[PDB]
């Protein structure tokens, strides 16, 4: 199975015609998050004009970070987000704690890419040609998982094989404010937070993707709202379900994770797209 | 090692005598005002003359060589480079503004579905620079490029 | 016996774009070939030395049942010989002269074959301009064979063609108007007249009075005889569009109900370009030169409207090239186009190179 990845080049997964959005580090950070929304993209590389190279990647995590790090109140402006460049914020977020750009060549194997995702604990990996130095495509877990499912022509229970995090699951409630919830994604470094009712039963899920709605609807200035109010603008699995069926359920919905739930719809663990690709590595 | 011998002029009978054929009257074939003969010769120096209707001559347009005895024969230096086509073609090689073609007025960005995915562009509009009006003192730049049999439209958000 | 390869050169078949074409019968087998003769001295007299190099390169790797195959190129010190496949049938033109027009079924068969070849060329970024029934030869079994690639040309990424080559009756409006073109569109117009000629036995655009011929061509106005099938009349109306943007694509022809019939298996947020300054074109060129030099960039003035500029990178210490061309949109406005010429990102370096110029320029 993994032998298939070590053979197939990154290039094969790049679509016939794609769109890439690049922000110069000198761009005002608020303009940058609105551009991610208008262009309908979850990640954009960053070109440092002074350095004459791609120094990094701007994602929703950066928006979650600025928001939670700098939100003072609903009554006051987040003056930083409003007037701060991507470079000014990149310096604050990464002071002594520095992290360089992680990239893959289109000639390199699909395995090299999957291994580099888990190696650096990232969801967005840019593809760069060595000679040209151009960023071609942003390789995601969902795209690799899609190509792999289209290739399958194991077979045991989710409890038997034991894949993913099943201990101390980060969660929110119905009434939980967005600010509080952002603070969870910050200290825990997780992608989504299951929303639970009056009892242990899970009614919804607030993902990092549901945070771009704040940028889109320009509502980020009020993070005092409950996670349910926030989700007003618009799936689980069982421990006895087979791995092949779980992989099938995730792709026939194009979702990053599934919740391992109990008989009375109560959370017991989680299984992310990241974990499945790791087991097959 | 084939060499072309051609006599541009008229005649009832034309012949070719050469070092390569021990100066024997080899006859040339007429088409129009051209009398030809193609023959394999070793890569070296060769002398030749023509016997055009009872008269010995050389092609004045072709290189000659005058003997110590006052004999004028044409000369031919069949070089190795003359044999291979691409080697020969290499040695051989030594107002008002245009109206804008309507093709450049067709983009893939403007004309549900995946926001990243785009239509295949016409080869003709690739490498061309497109830009969106400067709003809020920030310039937007775009261009579609190709890497192998795939295309990438890069958008640059650069302040000005 | 005048020999080349091992074939005995015979009678002149005709005279092509750059030289005579002769028959060749093999010394032993008797197999017949067509030999194009290109005098090295005459090919250097016209500056076609490069064109011939390309012409060979292409044809030497092509292999389609409806394109005359180039077997071998023999170089001699004097001339160059192109050994090609021979077809007994001769011109399609002469066929349509002796016999009349072709019956719907027969016309369709041949048109499918020609278009197949035309597609194959375009699929290989080669555009044979000058596509006429005179350049469509037939074999003993009545198969079309595309032949004079002397006026052909390559299709480059981001570049247009200018050469107004081909016969006036078969030439596209943009070709006769001498305007710029991409390449495939001009072959489609020619394929359209070839289709007309096959069905009607006459030319759609024809007149002794040259100005009224050119008027009709640019007015895309022709006669459709009563005997013509409305479905093929719909195909011709689509192929003979004066606007290239409204013209049929090989994909649009392939999709057509007349074409498809009995078709054999074996064949087949507003963005803006550059900047638009309304000033005098001679003054815009002087302005862009005053702008490029004010940025410390080395260039080369080709046309009085085309410039090729290079920039030394202060960080990666790599030279990056880009070309500038000024076109004419309205009768009132003109626009300046920026093309990329093939470390850090080449694409981004280009964007940054252009941006500087625009920040100090009009519309
Ligand atoms: N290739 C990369 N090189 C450097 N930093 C990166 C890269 N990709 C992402 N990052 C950083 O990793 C952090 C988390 O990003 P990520 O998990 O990919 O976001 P998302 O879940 O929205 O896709 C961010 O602070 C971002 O700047
Ligand atoms: O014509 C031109 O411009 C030529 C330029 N270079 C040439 C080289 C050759 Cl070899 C010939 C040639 C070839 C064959 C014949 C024959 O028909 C076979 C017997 C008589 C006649 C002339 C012709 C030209
Ligand atoms: N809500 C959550 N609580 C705890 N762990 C989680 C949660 N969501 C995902 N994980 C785990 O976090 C890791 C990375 O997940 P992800 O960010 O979703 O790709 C994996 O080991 C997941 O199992
Ligand atoms: N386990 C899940 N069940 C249902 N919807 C989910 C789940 N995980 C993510 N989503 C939805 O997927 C979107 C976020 O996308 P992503 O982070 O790519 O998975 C949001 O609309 C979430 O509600
Ligand atoms: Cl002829
Ligand atoms: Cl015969
Ligand atoms: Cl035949
Ligand atoms: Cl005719």
């Amino acid at each position: 199975y993994t032998t298939f990845m070590k053979s197939h080049r990154c290039y094969d997964l790049i679509p016939t015609s794609s769109k890439l959005v690049v922000f110069d580090t000198s761009l005002q950070v608020k303009k940058a998050f609105f551009a991610l929304v208008t262009n309908g993209v979850r990640a954009a590389p960053l070109w440092d004009s002074k350095k004459q190279s791609f120094v990094g990647m701007l994602t929703i995590t950066d928006f979650i970070n600025i928001l939670h790090r700098y939100y003072k109140s609903a009554l006051v402006q987040i003056y930083e987000l409003e007037e701060h460049k991507i470079e000014t914020w990149r310096e604050v977020y990464l002071q002594d704690s520095f992290k360089p750009l992680v990239c893959i060549s289109p000639n390199a194997s699909l395995f090299d890419a999957v291994s580099s995702l888990i190696r650096n604990k990232i969801h967005r990996l840019p593809v760069i040609d060595p000679e040209s130095g151009n960023t071609l495509y942003i390789l995601t877990h969902k795209r690799i998982l899609k190509f792999l499912k289209l290739f399958i022509t194991m077979s045991k229970s989710l409890e038997e094989l034991q894949i993913g995090t099943y201990a101390n699951i980060a969660m929110v409630r119905t009434t939980t404010p967005v600010y509080v919830a952002l603070g969870i994604f910050v200290q825990h470094r997780v992608s989504a937070l299951p929303v639970v009712d009056e009892k242990g039963r899970v009614v919804d899920i607030y993902s990092k993707f549901d945070v771009i709605n704040l940028a889109a609807e320009k509502t980020y200035n009020n993070l005092d709202v409950s996670v349910t109010k926030a989700l007003q603008h618009r799936l689980k699995c069982y421990l006895h379900e087979t791995l092949e069926a779980i992989i099938n359920r995730l792709v026939e919905a194009e979702v990053h994770r599934l919740v391992v739930v109990d008989e009375h719809d109560v959370v017991k663990g989680i299984v992310s797209l990241s974990d499945i690709l790791q087991a097959l590595v | 090692r084939p060499t072309v011998f051609r006599w541009t002029g008229g005649g009832k009978e034309v012949y070719l005598s050469g070092s390569f054929n021990n100066w024997s009257k080899l006859p040339l074939t007429r088409d129009q005002n051209n009398f030809v003969a193609i023959l394999d010769l070793p890569e070296g120096e060769h002398q030749y003359k023509f016997f055009v209707d009872g008269q010995w001559t050389h092609d004045p347009s072709e290189p000659i060589v005058t003997s110590q005895l006052g004999t004028v024969n044409n000369i031919i230096q069949v070089k190795k480079t003359d044999f291979e086509v691409f080697d020969a073609l290499m040695v051989d090689s030594q107002k008002a503004p245009p109206i804008l073609p309507p093709h450049l007025l067709q983009v893939i960005l403007n004309k549900s579905c995946d926001p990243a995915l785009l239509p295949e562009p016409n080869h003709v509009m690739l490498n061309h620079l497109y830009a969106l009006s400067i709003k809020d003192g920030v310039m937007v730049l775009s261009a579609t490029h190709r890497y192998k049999k795939k295309y990438v439209t890069t958008l640059l958000y650069k302040p000005i | 016996r005048v020999k080349i390869g091992h074939y005995i050169l015979g009678d002149t078949l005709g005279v092509g774009t750059f030289g005579k074409v002769k028959v060749g019968k093999h010394e032993l087998t008797g197999h017949k070939v067509a030999v194009k003769i290109l005098n090295r001295q005459k090919i250097r007299s016209l500056d076609v030395v490069g064109k011939i190099r390309r012409e060979i390169q292409n044809l030497k790797l092509f292999r389609h049942p409806h394109i005359i195959k180039l077997y071998q190129v023999i170089s001699t010190p004097s001339d160059i010989f192109m050994v090609m496949e021979y077809v007994s049938g001769g011109e399609l033109f002469d066929y349509i002269c002796k016999n009349g027009r072709l019956d719907e079924k027969e016309s369709r068969r041949l048109f499918q074959q020609i278009l197949s070849g035309v597609d194959y060329c375009h699929r290989h970024m080669v555009v044979h301009r000058d596509l006429k029934p005179e350049n469509v030869l037939l074999d003993a079994h009545m198969n079309a064979k595309i032949a004079d690639f002397g006026l052909s040309n390559m299709m480059s990424d981001g570049e247009f063609l200018r050469t107004s080559c081909g016969s006036p009756n078969y030439a596209a409006p943009e070709v006769i108007s001498g305007r710029l073109y991409a390449g495939p569109e001009v072959d489609i117009w020619s394929s359209g007249v070839i289709l007309y000629a096959l069905l009607c036995g006459t030319l759609p655009f024809d007149d002794d009075h040259v100005p009224t011929l050119f008027k009709k061509i640019c007015d895309g106005i022709f006669y459709t005889p009563q005997y013509l099938n409305p479905s093929v009349i719909s195909l011709l109306k689509h192929m003979l569009q004066v606007d290239p943007m409204k013209r049929a694509t090989i994909k649009d022809i392939r999709e057509h109900e007349w074409f498809k019939q009995d078709l054999p298996k074996y064949l087949f947020a507003k963005w803006h370009l550059g900047i638009r300054s309304q000033s005098r074109p001679n003054d815009i060129m002087a302005e862009v030169c005053r702008a490029i030099k004010q940025l410390d960039y080395e260039w080369k003035v080709v046309n009085p409207y085309y410039l090729r500029v290079r920039r030394k990178n202060p960080v990666t210490s790599t030279f990056s090239k880009m070309s500038l061309q000024l076109y004419q949109v309205d009768s009132r406005t003109y626009l300046l186009d920026f093309r990329s010429i093939d470390p850090g990102s080449h694409t981004i370096e280009f964007f940054e190179m252009c941006a500087n110029l625009i920040k100090i320029l009009a519309q």
